[PDB]
RNA sequence: GCAGUCAAGCGUUCAUAGCGACAUUGCUUUUUGAUUCUUCGAUGUCGGCUCUUCCUAUCAUACCGAAGCAGAAUUCGGUAAGCGUUGGAUUGUUCACCCACUAAUAGGGAGUGAGCUGGGUUUAGACCGUCGUGAGACAGGUUAGUUUUACCCUACUGAU
RNA sequence: AAGCUCGUAUCAGUUUUAUGAGGUAAAGCGAAAACUUUAAAUAUGUAAGAAGUCCUUGUUUGAACGUGGACAUUUGAAUGAAGAGCUUUUAGUGGGCCAUUUUUGGUAAGCAGAACUGGCGAUGCGGGAUGAACCGAACGUAGAGUUAAGGUGCCGGAAUACACGCUCAUCAGACACCACAAAAGGUGUUAGUUCAUCUAGACAGCCGGACGGUGGCCAUGGAAGUCGGAAUCCGCUAAGGAGUGUGUAACAACUCACCGGCCGAAUGAACUA
């Protein structure tokens, strides 16, 4: 959709003789709060054998950028679950929020490795500091000195149905 | 690019290439070739047949020398100035030109230039230079040795080579009888002219080593003194 | 990463060891009681005797 | 081949340098309904008064087949489908040899198949042995042994059976 | 197939006096035309058969000079076996066997005959197809 | 590829000494 | 991948005027002059200074910039083609039967007219290009010389002379006749 | 086909639990081109005139590629369906077989079960063969034996 | 259908709570998986108050076979509802396909047997261009509105919408799949993952060396690294095989694998999608 990042907390639930459990906390990035709580529970539930049945949540709130305005070079990694075997995967995305990075890391999978939201899983979204960190390619393009480059053919788009010019393209 | 990439073509054979090994060996070995012996000689022998580098370099038993890559044995000798071995070893670190070259021994400082301005060796002509000859393979049925000897001394030359001689040389020859034989007198080259990639290639083909070849002498350094004397004689 | 996986590994061979001596030790005294269960002790001290130089 | 090129039994003089639970190896075999292996054969111009049949599987006939009377033969083998040797092996030896087919013992999914001789898979057929010579304690030697077939003969022509040692 | 102690259960063993018993009537058995067989009662043939020949079995050469050694570029061999030595035996050898291809000539020029026809051209027709009635399938 | 390839196995060990040391004392 | 812009960078020497319009091409130097249209491209040519021609291609998929390279190399084997020219050397060499060659007029339109080709009665004839000259040579019998300021003009001409003069159903390995090229360089030399 | 060896790689990581390609190893009659005068039960009926068209999985013709391809003549292969592909013999049969011409005598689909027609189901006739106490049947073999577009609608060919 | 006996504090294709069993095995800790305690649902099973609950003695303390006496409605879990019961009675009915799920056995491949649950028949309507079984779907006659499944270039009602990627096919694909030819090839393209080399100069290119002991030893007409068999040494090195190939009748000559000079920044290889 348009994504969110929330975090969200867990206390697999109170005993006697084992009480104030060791509330554990992930960043998830959904849509909704209750999309984000479901994937909180199945990723406990994959990590270890813990279940909503016994467990609770305490608290899911929604973090924002600091900056969202300072582009940053984010380095994503990414893990997923099909359709052979797992493996890992390292992606960059050049952009100015951890949210929209993810939008676009999404959109980049289900476009290459066909492969929908039930096996993404991001692992960890870091904004790199200096250049000569950053490694790939069509990154690097844009980290050049003074760069000037045209727009690719603008060809126009059309509100009515008969024109009468034979447009040019701009120039 | 995916496909469409030049493979790279795997030829069979017993050897293999080595890596870092030998370059650390060069390296280690001028330290302890440093350590021990007071004089060192800088050498430039460019174009130089393997019989000719080991007779000069069995002509002696108490030395040391080496055909290290040059950018080893700058980054041994030392890179700059400040940083080195022992002191002065920039100096000559600075002077090298081709494939130097370095000679470690304990003896005369003037044997060797002594030795060097008696060293002459026959060689082929290893271009862009002089030729005191002026080869003209002669128009009659032509024979091995490129036409300068009695030919009923001489076996006439080899079928096989004449399309190397007539693509890669060209010289205008249709073979005859099995024989090469051409019909305009050609000459490969006069005397003088900064010959050409060819105008020696042809020369090693018709086996006519005429050109006096040396090995050259531009510096020095010494364990006692610390630095590089520099007599010019080539 | 190539050194500490090095000790992970001895990790798993060190459980390895563990379980392979016990195991077999267990297993000894699987075979020697499932050998004595039903004939006499002195046959079998007899074969321990018959073996005793290896 | 190359890359290990550049990394670097004991038989005796008079024979070297020459070279080559009770389960039976195949229980559970399919079973042939009476249809298969089992064609008919109308008599008469007008084509009402079968009573004839044919054996579609490669069967085994004996030794003193000598057809029956026309009239009377009711169940027939015919004489392209028939076989008098099975290409065997053996267990060990890593052996095969073509050995007649002395007769059928057990074949299973009918014991009237069995009378028959019918050569389907997994039969038990009892075949000369004599060339793989085998001698027991005392060991007078054996020219006749038991052997199971692997390989239905219709898919081919052959037989291929193998050996219990 | 049920379990059993036969199938791996030997069947039909014969003894050392057996084969003696039986391979000693096979140069005797008064057979005539007033006597005819009707059973078998089979006996084992490839031990109880098998009398000597005395033919020398033809020597085989293949594990020993295999095809590329032959002929063909390898090539590896240059001379002959047995390489004839007796050098008048073998201008007798090859006198003889040009006269006798002489011999067989003559046998040939003799009996024929159609090379005469078929160079005149002309052929024998085609023989009726009447005379194919016996050889039907 | 990753370019903090060296906070991670030492953020883990930061994690494993005390994983270990909390179940003796 | 997309690179956001890839360049080549032609070499102009000195008597030599190159005129780029929209993609039309026309070269000028002491040879003569040269025209290639290259509107097929899709480049953007760009001078810096009168020694120098810049072909850029921005957002160049693949097969783009596998154009561009080919782009530049035209252009400066035009540039080759009108300060120094082009000349191939072939020669006829015949078994038995002698292969003549010569030059005549069709209507006035420049022929080849190849003849006795393996004893052949028909007369092989290929039409020289226009803007190329041909001289049977000197002091070297059986070579022919192809000149001129284009390339591909001289190479494809001397193609099809070779191209009509195939051994057909004869043993290549036996019948070694036809007009080869001898050799491919310069007008001059020097280089 | 069967019995194995491999072992590429795969398999809670598993080669030695497992699988397992391409390869491979074993006779089914023999070693000197010896003969072959050895053809083995089609359960369902087959085989032919006139005629048109389509496929290419090409026999010929066109053009090419590789072959020790000197020439000649072929062998293999590529594009290729424009064009061509026969005359007889054999019913004590033929799912085939022969000789002769020819550039070649390719392989198939939609046929022609009411265009015609003969081997074959052959209901009433009849004769022998086999089985049966029998009427009879059929393991067979032998013979003679009247189903009649179209004048309707369309298709096709021409004609106003 | 009718009769009669309740408007049921009774029932229910349901959940819960209890106790059941199959405990697969995540426990884990044992004496060193080594047990055996045990666990989630996996899926069934019986039970949860009005006659119940008891208090008091006759009987072969027990179990009750007999009494008598107290606790009507906080009278005993959630949810739904009035169609629940029982006697007489009476018409049609009996054939059969598809799918799902649980399960047993299978082989060329299909598949065969079960059990349960839908659907179809007696059933229209929207959609899938068309249709026994596919996707939506509570059929009186009409009006307005909003949507399902499917869609929005034109046929044809509805964006030639917006946004990120990928692909060019000498008959793409729009496939229906969570099937078959399907294992592979490809110097098409994109993204990745595991590996190294690299200014003690990476890759591509030119140029140079590619050597002596040593025509290594056998075999022969010649086989000097290159018809053939047996190893593969040492030397000085920068490297150099008792030699990758073209080549000679025999060496030459060229080359490679291997080093170095020139240049001056990534490139190499193998897999996955």
């Amino acid at each position: 959709a348009h994504f969110k990042e929330y975090q969200v907390i867990g206390r697999r639930l109170p005993t006697e003789s084992v009480p104030e459990p060791k509330l554990f906390r992930m960043r998830i990035f959904a849509s909704n709060e209750v999309i984000a709580k479901s994937r909180y529970w199945y990723f406990l539930q994959k990590l270890h054998k813990v279940k909503k049945a016994s467990g609770e949540i305490v608290s899911i709130n929604q973090i924002n950028e600091a900056h969202p305005t300072k582009v940053k070079n984010f380095g994503v990694w990414v893990r997923y679950d099909s359709r052979s075997g797992t493996h890992n995967m390292y992606k960059e995305i050049r952009d100015v929020s951890r949210v929209a990075a993810v939008e676009t890391l999404y959109q980049d999978m289900a476009a290459r490795h066909r492969a929908r939201f039930r096996s993404i899983h991001i692992l960890k979204v870091a904004e790199i500091e200096k250049t000569a960190d950053v490694k790939r390619q069509y990154v690097k393009q844009f980290l050049t000195k003074d760069l000037k480059f045209p727009l690719p053919h603008r060809v126009q788009k059309s509100t009515k149905t008969f024109s009468y010019k034979r447009p040019s393209t701009f120039y | 690019m995916p496909r469409s990439k030049r493979s790279k073509l795997v030829t069979l054979a017993q050897t293999d290439k080595k890596g870092r090994e030998n370059k650390e060996r060069i390296f280690d070995e001028v330290r302890e070739a440093l350590d021990t012996y007071r004089y060192v000689w800088v050498l430039h022998l460019d174009d130089v047949r393997t019989p000719v580098l080991q007779e000069i370099r069995t002509s002696w038993a108490g030395s040391k020398l080496i055909m290290g890559k040059r950018k080893v044995l700058q980054k041994a000798l030392g890179e700059k100035r400040e940083e080195e071995y022992k002191e002065n070893l920039y100096q000559l670190s600075k002077l090298c030109s081709g494939v130097t070259g370095l000679l470690f021994t304990d003896e005369d400082v003037n044997t060797v230039k002594e030795y060097f301005k008696s060293y002459v060796r026959s060689d082929y002509s290893r271009p862009n230079t002089k030729a005191p000859l002026t080869f003209t393979i002669p128009e009659g049925i032509v024979y091995s040795r490129g036409g300068q000897i009695p030919a009923e001394e001489d076996v006439p030359m080899i079928h096989s080579l004449e399309p190397t001689m007539r693509n890669k040389f060209e010289i205008p020859t249709k073979i005859k009888a099995g024989k090469i034989t051409i019909d305009s007198p050609y000459l490969v080259c006069t005397e003088g002219e900064k010959l050409d990639v060819r105008q020696a290639l042809i020369l090693k083909q018709f086996g006519i080593a005429a050109s006096e070849f040396k090995v050259k002498v531009s510096a020095y350094y010494d364990n006692d003194s610390s630095t590089v004397e520099s007599t010019n004689i080539n | 990463l190539k050194a500490l996986k090095d000790e992970k590994e001895e990790a798993r061979q060190a459980k390895i060891t563990m379980l392979k001596e016990r195991r077999e030790k267990k297993e000894e005294n699987e075979r020697y009681e499932r050998l004595a269960a039903k004939m006499h002790a002195k046959k079998v001290e007899r074969m321990r005797r018959r073996e005793k130089r290896n | 081949a190359h890359e290990q090129s550049k990394v670097k039994d004991a038989l005796p003089t008079y024979l070297l340098d020459r070279e080559q639970k009770f389960s039976v190896p195949l229980p559970k075999v399919r079973g042939i309904s009476e249809e298969e292996m089992f064609k008919v054969i109308k008599t008469g111009k007008s084509r009402s008064k079968s009573w004839k049949r044919m054996i579609t599987k490669h069967t085994f006939v004996g030794e003193g087949f000598t057809r029956r009377p026309v009239k009377m033969e009711r169940i027939i083998r015919p004489s392209a489908l028939r076989q008098k040797k099975a290409n065997v092996t053996h267990p060990e030896l890593g052996v095969t040899v073509f050995l007649p087919i002395l007769a059928v013992k057990k074949n299973p999914q009918s014991p009237m198949y069995t009378q028959l001789g019918v050569l389907t898979k997994g039969t038990i057929i009892e075949v000369n042995v004599s060339e793989l010579g085998m001698v027991t304690a005392g060991g007078k030697v054996v020219w006749g042994k038991y052997a199971q077939v692997t390989n239905e003969p219709d898919r081919d022509g052959c037989v291929n059976a193998v050996l219990l040692v | 197939v049920q379990p059993d102690r036969r199938w791996f259960g030997n069947t039909r063993v014969i003894s050392q006096d057996a084969l003696q018993h039986f391979r000693s009537a096979l140069g005797e058995t008064q057979k005539d035309t007033y006597q005819v067989l009707l059973r078998r009662n089979k006996l084992p043939m490839s031990l109880l058969e098998e009398k000597d020949a005395d033919e020398s079995p033809k020597a085989r050469i293949l594990d020993t000079e295999s095809y590329a050694d032959a002929f063909g570029p390898k090539a590896q061999r240059k001379r002959p076996r047995l390489a004839a030595s007796n050098l008048e035996d073998l201008v007798k050898a090859t006198n003889e066997d040009i006269t006798k291809y002489e011999e067989k000539q003559v046998l040939d020029a003799t009996l024929g005959g159609n090379q005469e026809d078929k160079e005149n051209g002309w052929t024998s027709a085609a023989k009726e197809a009447i005379f194919s009635k016996g050889q039907s399938k | 590829n990753f370019p903090y390839k060296a906070k991670i196995l030492e953020e883990i060990e930061a994690k494993k000494m005390k994983d270990l040391e909390e179940r003796e004392l | 991948m997309k690179y956001i812009q890839t360049e080549q960078q032609i070499e102009v020497p000195e008597g030599v005027t190159v005129s780029i319009k929209s993609r039309i091409v026309k070269v000028v130097g002491p040879r003569g002059t040269l025209t290639k249209n290259l509107k097929h491209i899709d480049v953007t040519f760009t001078k810096v200074n009168n020694q120098l021609i810049k072909v850029a291609v921005h957002n160049g998929g693949r097969k783009h910039v596998a154009a561009l390279r080919t782009v530049k190399s035209l252009v400066d084997n035009m540039i080759t083609g009108v300060t120094k020219g082009y000349k191939y050397k072939m020669r006829y060499v015949y078994a038995h039967f002698p292969i003549n060659v010569n030059i005549v007029e069709k209507d006035g339109a420049k022929f080849i007219e190849v003849r006795n080709f393996l004893g052949d009665k028909k007369i092989r004839n290929v039409p020289v290009r226009d803007g190329v000259t041909i001289e049977f040579s000197t002091n070297v019998k059986d070579e022919i010389v192809l000149s001129g300021n284009s390339v591909e003009d001289v190479s494809q001409n001397a193609a099809d002379l070779q191209q009509i003069c195939r051994v057909r159903n004869k043993d290549i390995r036996k019948f070694l006749d036809g007009i080869y090229v001898s050799h491919k360089g310069f007008i001059t030399e020097d280089l």
